[PDB]
RNA sequence: CGCGGGGUGGAGCAGCCUGGUAGCUCGUCGGGCUCAUAACCCGAAGGUCGUCGGUUCAAAUCCGGCCCCCGCAACCA
RNA sequence: CGCGGGGUGGAGCAGCCUGGUAGCUCGUCGGGCUCAUAACCCGAAGGUCGUCGGUUCAAAUCCGGCCCCCGCAACCA
RNA sequence: UCCCCCGUGCCCAUAGCGGCGUGGAACCACCCGUUCCCAUUCCGAACACGGAAGUGAAACGCGCCAGCGCCGAUGGUACUGGGCGGGCGACCGCCUGGGAGAGUAGGUCGGUGCGGGGGA
RNA sequence: GGUCGCCUCCUAAAAGGUAACGGAGGCGCCCAAAGGUCCCCUCAGGCGGGACGGAAAUCCGCCGGAGAGCGCAAGGGUAGAAGGGGGCCUGACUGCGAGGCCUGCAAGCCGAGCAGGGGCGAAAGCCGGGCCUAGUGAACCGGUGGUCCCGUGUGGAAGG
RNA sequence: GUAGAGCACUGAUAGGGCUAGGGGGCCCACCAGCCUACCAAACCCUGUCAAACUCCGAAGGGUCCCAGGUGGAGCCUGGG
C-alpha cells in the first residue's frame, strides 16, 4: 500500500527463513505485525499545567499520526487524581504507518541512546507479544533539539499474531532488535 | 475462650432446638469420640473446660480434635434492671448442640486412656454422654 | 424501686408495608388497565398486552386472560390472550 | 430547595405571562434558566428565562 | 460471554419486535445481501428477495436496491403493507440503506 | 451501662462543627556572652493525633464499639 | 419581605465629606542605633479603589443594574 | 421426499468449557484497496464503501470423548397438613394423606420450527 | 433517660398483614445534565509484560455472566443495559384520562388511549424528567402575578 | 421462599495440605544465602454454624375457573 523497505524485508526475507524454522503448514498462521501502541503516559499535567499536549504535537512528528488524550480511571491522593484528569497519551499504530515508524527507530532511534546496550528479551509477553519503553525524547531527530523542554518517554507494546513467545523473537530478532543476552 | 474472631451481626435471636441433629453425626479424625444426647447451648467456658481436662490427663500425647464450636452470642439484662429499654448485652459465647452430634474426639492413645480422658470429659459437660468408637459404619460415610 | 439509671437503645424504627406482589393470577379475566403486577426490580417482564411503568408495575394493555410463562435463562414473563 | 437551590417561576416572552414553575441551582449555573414550553394561553411553542419564587 | 456484534444485534432487533408490525430482517456479506419478511408470534417467514437467488450483480449498494424493489412486489402481491425495517448490527446506511429505499418505493409501508 | 466532656513532639494548650490546613509556650540538643552558672542573644532537633475498625480518593478532623480520663444523674416512697 | 452604608496593601484605613496623586499609622526585608529588648530615625516593598456599566477633560468621590457583608424596620398562615 | 450450507426462531447448559479432527465445489468468513458515501476522543481495529488475488491458519459449520461444568432417578430419611398418645418436667413416640435437600446408580459434547439456496 | 413523620432489611411462621422501651441502618437532599432521544462501547477482578511509574497513574496480552457500576442507606433489579461515550435536543409540555393498585377517611400510587402543538430517529417508534422504593405538610390566614367573573341606585374605583 | 436442608453468594469456622507476607533463626550483617515442632492471606481436602447468607425446598397458604353446597349461608340499600 506504499514502497517501504521494512515492509518488503518482512516478506522477501523475513517470512522465509520463519517458515523454514518452525516449518509451518498454512500461509496466515505464519507469525506477523498487529500494532505499535505507544503510551506516553506523562502523569504531569492531571491538574498540572496545560502542555500535556506540546508532547502530543511531536508525538504526532514521531509516528505521523495525532495522539488522543488517556484519562484518569480513579482517583488516587498519594498520585494527586481526580476521576477524570488527563495523565497521559496513546497512538495505535495499524497499516504502513505502523511499519516506517519501526523503518526509523530499528536502524536509527535505538542507537541514538547512550550506553545503549541491546533490548531485554525476558519481556517478551506468552501469547506472541514484547515491549518495554523509552525515556529521551529527541531519540529520532525529526524531533530537533531547540524544540527544547523537559524530556519525556513513552511505553511501548507491539503486538503480534505470534502465538509463543518461541518463534515471537525469531521474528522481532529476524526484523533487526538487537537482543541484550 | 473461643469468640469468632469477627462477625456478621453482633446479637443474635434465641432460636428453638426442636428434634435431631443436623451433622457431625460420624467420627472422623480421631477414632473415639464424644457424644452429645440431650440438647443443649454448650459454652465457650464448658468447651474449654472438658478439653483442658483430657489434655492434663494424657499429659504430652494424643490429639484432641473438637467438632462444635460457640459462635452463638448469649445475651443478658443486668441485675436490678426490669424487663424492656433496650436487648440484654453479650457475656460469653455457645454452640447450639441436638443429640447425635459429636464434640471432641481423641486420635492415637491407649484405648483405657481414651476412654476416662472422654470420661472425664463428660462430667465437665452439662449434659448426659456416650463415648463412642471409630467404625466401618463411619468410614462408611 | 425498681426503675433507677438504665438507658435504652439507638435504633427501633420499620418502614410502612407496601403491599406488593402478584395483584392478577393466571386465568383471571382481565379489564384493559389492571394491575397484574407489583414489584420492585423486573421479577417479571412484560409480556403480550402487558405494559410496564416508571416503578416496574406490569399492566393489561387489552381486555383477555393473564397467563404465566416462565422462559428458564430469560425470566418470567405475564402476557394476556384477549378472547378475541 | 435550601438556599444554593433556588424555587423558581419559569418565566416568558412571547406572552409574558408565567405558565410554569420547577427549580434550579444557583451555585451551579448562575445565569437564568432556559426551556422549550409550549403555552395554554398563547397556544405556540415559546423559548422561556426565570424570575425569583 | 458475549462479542459486541452479537449484542448491538439482540439490541436492534428486541425493540422492534415489541411493536408487533412485521419484520424485513436484512442480511449481508460481503458478496450478497438477502432479506425476508418475518411474523414473529407463529414465527414463520413471508416471502424472501436476495441478490444471490435473483442472480443479480453488478455493484453491491445498486444491487440491493433492486433486491428491496424485488421485495415489495412479491409481498404486495401477498397482501402486507405494514412491516417495519430490522436493520441488522449494521448502521443504517448505504448498502442495507438501498435495500429499504427500494422497497420503499416499491409501495412497502414502513 | 445512661447524658455530655477532653486524649495531639517531654509538660501544658489550639487545630474537630465546615473531611487535603502540626500551631503557641516552656522544655530539649547544638553555637555564643562571662573567669564560671543562670539570665540573656543565635541556629536546629523532636509526634503513624487513645485504640480497633470505619466512610471518602484521603482521615488530627466525618464514623460506630469496647480501652482511658471527667464532671454524671441512679428518684429507689 | 422592606429600608439604612458598603468594601480600597493580608488585616486595620480616613481619603469619600468636595469631580484632578490609590493612601495615614500597624506589618515585612534592609540600614541606623543596639546590654539586649524597646521605642526611635531613613528607605523601598504593595493594590484591581466588590463588579460590570455609565455621565465627563478626568475620577477613590458622580448615575443604573448588580453583588456582598454590616445594620435597621417590620412579618412569620 | 434424504442430504449440505445461509438466514431465523422455539426450547432453556443433557445445548456449555476444554480437547481431537475437520469443510472453501457453493454459501460464509477472513481477505485486496482507501477514490467515492460512511467512520475513529489515535488508527479502515470496529463501523463504511469499492472489489475478488489468496486462504480456510484465525472465526465459524460439522463430527469425536466425559477432565470441568451441567442435568441426575429408585430406595430411605428430614420436615410436615389432619388425627392421637405415654412423661413430674425437659422432650420424645403412634396412626393418616403429602414428602424433600444432600448423596448413590446414572444422563449429556443437543433437540428443533418456517424461509432460502444447493447436490440426491 | 430514650423516643415521636418518611424509607430499607429482619422479627413475620413460603399470598397480603401483623406487635414489643425487639436486632440492625438511612431521609428532611441532589442534577440544564445525572433529563430526552437516536448511535456506539462492556465490567470488578486475577496472572504475564510495562522508562520514570509504585499495591493501585496511564499501556499491551490472554483470563471473566456479572461478584463492578447504576448520585446518596438498604433491598429487589440490571450488560440481550437500567451501566460507560458521543450527535442532535428540552415531553423537567398543555388540554384530558379507560381501567386498576392501595385503602376506615382523607390520602397516596400505576396508567393505555384521544386532541393540541413539539423533539430525537430513515424508520418501527420512544419522550407528560431521573432503574425503582425516602428527599416531606391537611385545612386556615396572608404575599405575588395574571384573568376580566362578582362589585350594594348607574359608571368608575375599593374590595373579593 | 417457611420447616427441613445446603454452602453456589455475604460471613463464621476447627484440623490438614499448599503457600505471598510477617516473625525466630542464622549464613551474615553492602545486595544476597532462601531454613524455620513460630504467626499467617488467597486457595485445595476433611468437617461444620447463620433471623437481617440461599445452589435448592416441603407440607401448607393465597387466589381464579369447574362441580358439590337451601344454610339463623351469601349479597346490596337502609334504621338501632
Ligand atoms: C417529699 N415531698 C412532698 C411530696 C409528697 N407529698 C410526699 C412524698 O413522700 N413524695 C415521695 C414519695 C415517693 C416518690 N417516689 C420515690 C421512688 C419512686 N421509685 N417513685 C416515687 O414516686 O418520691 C416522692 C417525692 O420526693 O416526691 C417534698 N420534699 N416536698
Ligand atoms: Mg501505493
Ligand atoms: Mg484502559
Ligand atoms: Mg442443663
Ligand atoms: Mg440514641
Ligand atoms: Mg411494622
Ligand atoms: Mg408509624
Ligand atoms: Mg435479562
Ligand atoms: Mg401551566
Ligand atoms: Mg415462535
Ligand atoms: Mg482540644
Ligand atoms: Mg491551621
Ligand atoms: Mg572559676
Ligand atoms: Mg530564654
Ligand atoms: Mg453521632
Ligand atoms: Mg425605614
Ligand atoms: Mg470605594
Ligand atoms: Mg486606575
Ligand atoms: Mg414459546
Ligand atoms: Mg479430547
Ligand atoms: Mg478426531
Ligand atoms: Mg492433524
Ligand atoms: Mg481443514
Ligand atoms: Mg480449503
Ligand atoms: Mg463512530
Ligand atoms: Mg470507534
Ligand atoms: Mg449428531
Ligand atoms: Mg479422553
Ligand atoms: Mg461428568
Ligand atoms: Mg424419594
Ligand atoms: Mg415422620
Ligand atoms: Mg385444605
Ligand atoms: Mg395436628
Ligand atoms: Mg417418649
Ligand atoms: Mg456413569
Ligand atoms: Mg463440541
Ligand atoms: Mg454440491
Ligand atoms: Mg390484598
Ligand atoms: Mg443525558
Ligand atoms: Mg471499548
Ligand atoms: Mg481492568
Ligand atoms: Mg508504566
Ligand atoms: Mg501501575
Ligand atoms: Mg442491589
Ligand atoms: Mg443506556
Ligand atoms: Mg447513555
Ligand atoms: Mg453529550
Ligand atoms: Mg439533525
Ligand atoms: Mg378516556
Ligand atoms: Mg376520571
Ligand atoms: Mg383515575
Ligand atoms: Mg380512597
Ligand atoms: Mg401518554
Ligand atoms: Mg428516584
Ligand atoms: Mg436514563
Ligand atoms: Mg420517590
Ligand atoms: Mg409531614
Ligand atoms: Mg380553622
Ligand atoms: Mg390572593
Ligand atoms: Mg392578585
Ligand atoms: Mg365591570
Ligand atoms: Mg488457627
Ligand atoms: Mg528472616
Ligand atoms: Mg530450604
Ligand atoms: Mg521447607
Ligand atoms: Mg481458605
Ligand atoms: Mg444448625
Ligand atoms: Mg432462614
Ligand atoms: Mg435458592
Ligand atoms: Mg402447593
Ligand atoms: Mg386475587
Ligand atoms: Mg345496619
Ligand atoms: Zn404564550
Amino acid at each position: 500500500p506504499l514502497d517501504l523497505a521494512l515492509k518488503r524485508k518482512y516478506y522477501e526475507e523475513v517470512r522465509p527463513e520463519l517458515i523454514r524454522r518452525f516449518g509451518y503448514q498454512n500461509v496466515w498462521e505464519v507469525p506477523r505485525l498487529e500494532k505499535v501502541v505507544i503510551n506516553q503516559g506523562l502523569g504531569e499535567a492531571k491538574e498540572d499545567a496545560r502542555i500535556l499536549e506540546k508532547a502530543a504535537q511531536e508525538l504526532a512528528l514521531i509516528t505521523g499520526q495525532k495522539p488522543a488524550v488517556t484519562r484518569a480511571k480513579k482517583s488516587i491522593s498519594n498520585f494527586k487524581l481526580r476521576k477524570g484528569m488527563p495523565i497521559g497519551l496513546r497512538v495505535t499504530l495499524r497499516r504502513d504507518r505502523m511499519w516506517i515508524f519501526l523503518e526509523k527507530l530499528l536502524n536509527v532511534a535505538l542507537p541514538r541512546i547512550r550506553d545503549f546496550r541491546g533490548l531485554n528479551p525476558n519481556s517478551f509477553d506468552g501469547r506472541g507479544n514484547y515491549n518495554l519503553g523509552l525515556r529521551e525524547q529527541l531519540i529520532f531527530p525529526e524531533i530537533t533539539y531547540d524544540m527544547v523542554d523537559a524530556l519525556r518517554g513513552m511505553d511501548i507494546a507491539v503486538v503480534t499474531t505470534a502465538e509463543t513467545d518461541e518463534e515471537a523473537r525469531a521474528l522481532l530478532e529476524l526484523l533487526g532488535f538487537p537482543f541484550r543476552k | 475462650m473461643l469468640m469468632p474472631r469477627r462477625m456478621k451481626y453482633r446479637k443474635q435471636q434465641r432460636g428453638r432446638l426442636k428434634g435431631a441433629t443436623k451433622g457431625g453425626d460420624y467420627v472422623a479424625f480421631g477414632d473415639f469420640g464424644l457424644v452429645a444426647l440431650e440438647p443443649a447451648w454448650i459454652t465457650a467456658q464448658q468447651i474449654e473446660a472438658a478439653r483442658v481436662a483430657m489434655v492434663r490427663h494424657f499429659r504430652r500425647g494424643g490429639k484432641i480434635f473438637i467438632r462444635i464450636f460457640p459462635d452463638k452470642p448469649y445475651t443478658k439484662k443486668p441485675l436490678e434492671v426490669r424487663m424492656g429499654k433496650g436487648k440484654g448485652n453479650v457475656e460469653g459465647y455457645v454452640a447450639v448442640v441436638k443429640p447425635g452430634r459429636v464434640m471432641f474426639e481423641v486420635a492415637g492413645v491407649t484405648e483405657e486412656q481414651a476412654m476416662e480422658a472422654l470420661r472425664i470429659a463428660g462430667h465437665k459437660l452439662p449434659i448426659k454422654t456416650k463415648i463412642v468408637r471409630r467404625d466401618a459404619y463411619d468410614e462408611a460415610q | 424501686a425498681h426503675k433507677k439509671g438504665l438507658g435504652s437503645t439507638r435504633n427501633g424504627r420499620d418502614s410502612q408495608a407496601k403491599r406488593l406482589g402478584v395483584k392478577r393470577y393466571e386465568g383471571q379475566v382481565v379489564r384493559a388497565g389492571n394491575i397484574l403486577v407489583r414489584q420492585r426490580g423486573t421479577r417479571f417482564k412484560p409480556g403480550k398486552n402487558v405494559g410496564m411503568g416508571r416503578d416496574f408495575t406490569l399492566f393489561a394493555l387489552v381486555d383477555g386472560v393473564v397467563e404465566f410463562q416462565d422462559r428458564g435463562r430469560l425470566g418470567r414473563y405475564v402476557h394476556v390472550r384477549p378472547l378475541a | 430547595a435550601s438556599e444554593v437551590r433556588i424555587k423558581l417561576l419559569l418565566e416568558c416572552t412571547e406572552c409574558k405571562r408565567r405558565n410554569y414553575a420547577t427549580e434550579k441551582n444557583k451555585r451551579n449555573t448562575p445565569n437564568k434558566l432556559e426551556l422549550r414550553k409550549y403555552c395554554p394561553w398563547c397556544r405556540k411553542h415559546t423559548v422561556h428565562r426565570e424570575v425569583k419564587i | 460471554r458475549l462479542t459486541a456484534y452479537e449484542r448491538r444485534k439482540f439490541r436492534v432487533r428486541n425493540r422492534i419486535k415489541r411493536t408487533g408490525r412485521l419484520r424485513l430482517s436484512v442480511f449481508r456479506s460481503l458478496k450478497h445481501i438477502y432479506a425476508q419478511i418475518i411474523d414473529d408470534e407463529k414465527g414463520v417467514t413471508l416471502v424472501s428477495a436476495s441478490s444471490l437467488a435473483l442472480k443479480l450483480k453488478g455493484n453491491k449498494t445498486e444491487v440491493a436496491r433492486q433486491v428491496g424493489r424485488a421485495l415489495a412486489e412479491k409481498a404486495l402481491a401477498l397482501g402486507i403493507k405494514q412491516v417495519a425495517f430490522d436493520r441488522g448490527p449494521y448502521k443504517y446506511h448505504g448498502r442495507v440503506k438501498a435495500l429499504a429505499e427500494g422497497a420503499r418505493e416499491g409501495g412497502l409501508e414502513f
